[PDB]
């Protein structure tokens, strides 16, 4: 509306999103260039210590792209929206200049929460693996707009106990979650080289999941209960718990 | 052909007025214009090419408009609309040489190229606007048959053709009369000699004619008759008219005498000029008679009594001469003339991409065999392409 | 010069827009425009040296807007507007003129007045606007560095020479044979000469070559070849090649034999026509191979075979003649034609003022000068004032 | 040919850059700058080569991008970055070698392959960053048409030209007198040769003049001036002018005389050096004229006394030399060089893949007649594929 | 010397760098050393002298600072950039004929053309960056 255009009529599964879309039929450069990196901006896979880690573009961790996303929405605010009321489209631009004026605020945001973000990574012991997952965290724009509009200049950083709280309890969870691996994997390879026929490994896996401590097993679907225990068999023992069984 | 020139139109606007600087008032309804043009050739295929050695092109148009607000243009938007504009100017040059190599015998002034028999869909013809040109306003006349006038400075109306009459004549060519001309472009020089200077003719007057009939009717037409045909007035060795042998022409100019021009519409005399030389105006004719005597003068000086005797031999031939030069003119149908360039640019389109002869035009656009045989499927083909020459050269 | 184009073209438009009775939305563009070049240019002061005879001039603006309030714009309106403009063409027309009588060796290009120099920064960008004519077309074509072109009609492309070689020769000069031409603006006319009319020649023919080297690349040239040469087809008393002596030449016009126009780009052959007469197209040349030859007739006439005897004396000279005219064509760099007026107005107004000869052009704008050694600098100095008397013809 | 330009330093750059171990600070923006190359070339599809044996070959796009927060880069990040690295050399290698290949008349300095083309659209602009060669350098500032120049070390400015002038000769060429030079590459030697060593010349002195003309203006040039040709002083067997007979040379060299080297530009004198051997410097010229003198000695020893009678026969023949060579030089057009690869990459792209000549360059690339006829759609083509053979060899 | 080097490099390394379209992480650097050096000679009037045909020129410095908070460089930029950067390049290059038509027999190391005594000034020194030729 900004622009004059035609308003995108999406279709969904499109393998374009409507801001993809945007970037090509728009011809601002402004707009054009913020429509682009918020594009291209998703994370980049990097191995660091054995771990792999989700990191952003390090214009999102300077906050310098938040001058382009003002600078874009500066243009939204002379545009001219032809048809649009003329009261709607004050109040529109009005708006636009409330998040614009807050250049300074933003950017000192993005860089805060992007520093907060790599300094609780650091202490992350298992790989990030990026999945589409079934349920979701819900997000509110409201909250969004109360962060844009009331962050000031105070910076606050995860404290060095806090940091070292997070690590030591994502390194708990790391050992617990390979130290019951193994002990399934032993139980499963005993009662296989046993010859323990009637043996049920439902019941290993159970136990399994529940010393993980963080699922309800009743609520665990049976074709992922028989994966796991095919990929537990999968595994070689290890060598303490192999060497007894020997 | 009017959805090509109007493309062709928008693209030459936005060059000459999307500029650095310029006020976004000056430019507001061919900002608008150009997004509509954007608009209609969206989501659309063409191919050009693929005959002679021109290339075979594909051309997609997915382009965003222009909608940014401002009151003078600044180097971003002039930048954007250059980039659009160079892609689109580009594929109207393909279109336009696409189309000006083909030809066809049958609807000729048909679009003859895929591109423009696309372009020439309802779809399009969204994009067409301002026509004003010459040539595509001659081309929307014709389609509504109204009468179309193409302006002339020197049409090339007359093919080439140095050519001579002998009404008397003899193996020796020493007792020769009768005529010879030249009809070049826009020029028609004539010379009736007698090497007997009309001793013996009746009333010591010889009478020559010449008639050239042209191919198409020229109206409001501006000539200049001058007396004398240079061309013809010097010591010559022609060829026989067979080309067995050689003759001799020793030209003495007298002037011509009872020189009558007369223009001529379905062989009725539209004008008529009567010893009058200098800019004379043939307001609508299609055959040119020119009727002039040389007259044995009945006073001699000896050293001109010297120059015609009774008898042969005959060393000096009288030679009167007219020359008559189509200065302006108009004609319904196009034509070559020295100021356009539409000939020149469909002959170098054709030359270059080495276009294999087709059905309609003769090789290499030769004129004068153009003009010889001026066809109506060879008018149609050539205004077709006349007109995307011009469309062309707004742009190239 | 985009900037001083757009004044002129602002000026323009509003002489011919601004007109009593008119309805304001004929001009609310015009006048905005109009009132933006009114605030850019207030408040700044500009002269026009005092080069030659030029008087030195200062321009202070301080004008008020042009009025929004006229539904049609009556007698008062035309009037005030009348004023502003009569002041702001004067001014432009200086300045069109001080630029013109300047020139540079380094960058001729480049603006050389102080107030062109002036207009050529940033806070004037907002005068321009529409730049549809040809030669600001070009400018900004040429800026770009995208291929220019300029379309004449009779260019003036060969430097006159009027001359001579004599093949064979001899000091009476009664058995010559050699070539005579005439290169002048658009025209050629070559003529080849023997005496001995190719008596003792390998097979009866002599061959005649001329070469006209282009200063300059045209393309997309219409040109006229005929047979004859009348300027080298009556008897001459012509002065030796140092000038010692003057010997006779009484031609007898033979019709040209084999007659191949070549023309030629960087040495390679693009057109070639053999025998062929009339209109051709040249696409892209820049040099012009005219051979012909003389053939002895091997039949001949009493008459004829009395001109030609087997040894000397030669009373009668063989001559064959070609004429090429370019009635048209196009070049990327500026010329001289017989329509525009450029280099009049830059002559006129080089001479009216008494500007002294500067370091780039010949000491009276003197056209063969410039064409023989069409320099870079050269080039782009009479594209400079070329273009500026292109936007001083806008007015005056 | 910027994005062209960009994607092969940003290569560069990356296989330069990013090593094992290198801080991440180190190669900060280089990642970013590599990244946005992957964005941007991702979801795109390119073609490339369809002319002579250049392989058609088609390139898609789907890499995965280089992470950002590390401290160190380490073996995993140079393997991840390699394959990508890797494939976009061979596209780029192959664009450019799309590009070398090709040419056209019109417009020369345009891109004219496919993806070279494709690649000049806006999006791709993004991908631009620091030009900071020394062609890509001239290309920016030749588009603005900014006053920008080639730097040489001894330019191939000379055409390929070993010739002779007598200006006294005779059928059995045993009293001649005259030149005789080699122009090659940035090499001139000229000798001029009296066999009767001027005995009879007026005071002595016989003076000989050479004047090579250059195709393109040398500014700031550093020449060689040596005043012997060894080329010229010993012994020779040389064709006649007509190639009818052959004739002896027997040189002895006198040192010349009066020598004077004036360089010119535009027929103005811009440098002169008179009697000066070793280093000179010609700041700007077009043109170096020659002139030198052969003096007899006035006291002689017996044996040259011996050398030279005071007639014929003149078995020992007088021999002034002079050469010139240009040691390094600044030109505004682009030529080959002993220092630099673009003519030799170009020429072996050329042949490696049978490409068909063109109507721009002549046959096999060939130096000589390139830069006999370096006509301005020549320099165009020139510079573009000049270029592109730099930005390719940046790579390969 | 190396305050008139500085400038140079600045210039050609502006003329290079700075263009439609590229990445400001490209030039953040450049664009800080460019506005240090406009910073710096603004304010300031500079002569190149009359020695022989050398004509006479004034150079005086009011230019704005190079933008930041784009993420790419476009026309706009580019074109304000070019015009500083034209000006400051005709500057430097009349500084460096001036100074090279001149010469002392004593202190000869030393600059002779009075533009290049007063980039020799203490002020100047912040131009200053990356001696690499
Ligand atoms: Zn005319
Ligand atoms: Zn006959
Ligand atoms: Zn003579
Ligand atoms: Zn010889």
């Amino acid at each position: 509306p900004a622009f004059g255009m035609q308003r995108m009529h999406y279709r969904n599964g499109d393998p374009q999103t409507p801001f993809q879309i945007a970037e090509q039929q728009i011809q601002n450069f402004q707009v054009a260039n913020w429509l682009h990196f918020v594009n291209n901006n998703q994370f980049r896979q990097v191995v660091i210590d054995g771990v792999l880690n989700q990191v952003l573009n390090d214009n999102i961790r300077n906050g310098h792209v938040v001058n382009q996303l003002m600078e874009a929405l500066m243009q939204l605010s002379r545009q001219q929206f032809p048809t649009m009321p003329v009261d709607y489209k004050r109040s529109i631009q009005r708006g636009i200049l409330l998040l614009s004026n807050r250049l300074g605020q933003l950017v000192d945001l993005t860089r805060l929460l992007a520093y907060n973000y790599e300094t609780l990574m650091a202490c992350i012991t298992m790989n990030m693996q990026h999945v589409q997952t079934l349920t979701t965290e819900k997000l509110q724009l409201t909250s969004v707009t109360s962060l844009c509009m009331l962050i000031g200049n105070a910076t606050v950083i995860p404290s060095p106990q806090t940091l070292f709280h997070y690590y030591n309890v994502n390194v708990n969870f790391h050992s617990n979650y390979n130290e019951r691996i193994n002990d399934a994997v032993a139980i499963i390879t005993a009662a296989n080289r046993l010859n323990l026929y009637q043996k049920k490994m439902k019941s290993i896996v159970e136990d399994f999941l529940k010393r993980l401590q963080i699922f309800d097993i009743s609520r665990v679907p049976d074709d992922q209960m028989y994966r796991l225990r095919d990929r537990l068999r999968l595994l070689p023992v290890e060598i303490r718990r192999l060497d007894i069984f020997n | 052909m009017d959805v090509l020139y109007s493309l062709s139109k928008t693209l030459k606007d936005a060059r000459d007025k999307i500029v650095e600087g310029t006020l976004y008032s000056n430019v507001s309804d061919l900002i608008q214009q150009f997004n509509q043009m954007i608009i209609t050739m969206n989501g659309n295929e063409f191919q050009t090419g693929g005959i002679g050695n021109l290339p075979i092109r594909n051309w997609n148009f997915d382009f965003g408009l222009l909608g940014t607000t401002l009151l003078n243009l600044d180097a971003n938007y002039v930048e954007t609309a250059r980039n659009t504009i160079d892609y689109f100017v580009d594929f109207v040059d393909n279109v336009c040489m696409d189309e000006m190599v083909r030809e066809s015998q049958r609807n000729g002034i048909a679009p003859q190229s895929d591109s423009l028999r696309k372009l020439s869909g309802i779809k399009f013809k969204r994009i067409n606007f301002d026509n004003s040109s010459e040539y595509i306003e001659n081309w929307n006349l014709q389609n509504r048959r109204q009468r179309t006038g193409f302006t002339f400075h020197k049409p090339n109306i007359f093919p080439y053709s140095a050519s001579f009459t002998l009404n008397r004549s003899q193996p020796a060519h020493d007792n020769l009369m009768g005529t010879m001309w030249l009809n070049a472009g826009s020029e028609i020089q004539v010379a009736g000699f007698d090497y007997s200077c009309a001793i013996n003719a009746p009333a010591n007057i010889q009478q020559f004619e010449h008639i050239v009939q042209l191919r198409r009717v020229l109206t409001t037409a501006t000539i200049t008759l001058l007396p004398d045909a240079e061309r013809f007035s010097f010591p010559r060795v022609i060829n026989s008219a067979d080309g067995a042998t050689t003759w001799y022409f020793n030209p003495v100019i007298l002037r011509p005498n009872n020189v009558e021009v007369e223009f001529l519409l379905n062989g009725q005399i539209i004008n008529t000029y009567q010893a009058r030389f200098g800019t004379i105006i043939a307001r609508n004719f299609d055959t040119i008679r020119l009727s002039f005597q040389l007259m044995r003068p009945p006073n001699m000086t000896p050293a001109v009594a010297a120059l015609f005797p009774n008898a042969q031999p005959f060393e000096h031939h009288a030679t009167v001469g007219l020359t008559l030069r189509i200065e302006s003119a108009v004609c319904e149908s196009v034509l070559a003339d020295a100021s356009k360039t539409m000939l020149a640019n469909v002959t170098s389109v054709r030359q270059e991409y080495a276009i294999p002869v087709g059905p309609v035009f003769p090789p290499g656009m030769n004129w004068t065999d153009l003009i010889t045989n001026y066809s109506p499927s060879r008018e149609d083909n050539l205004q077709r392409v006349f007109t995307v020459a011009s469309i062309r050269s707004m742009l190239v």
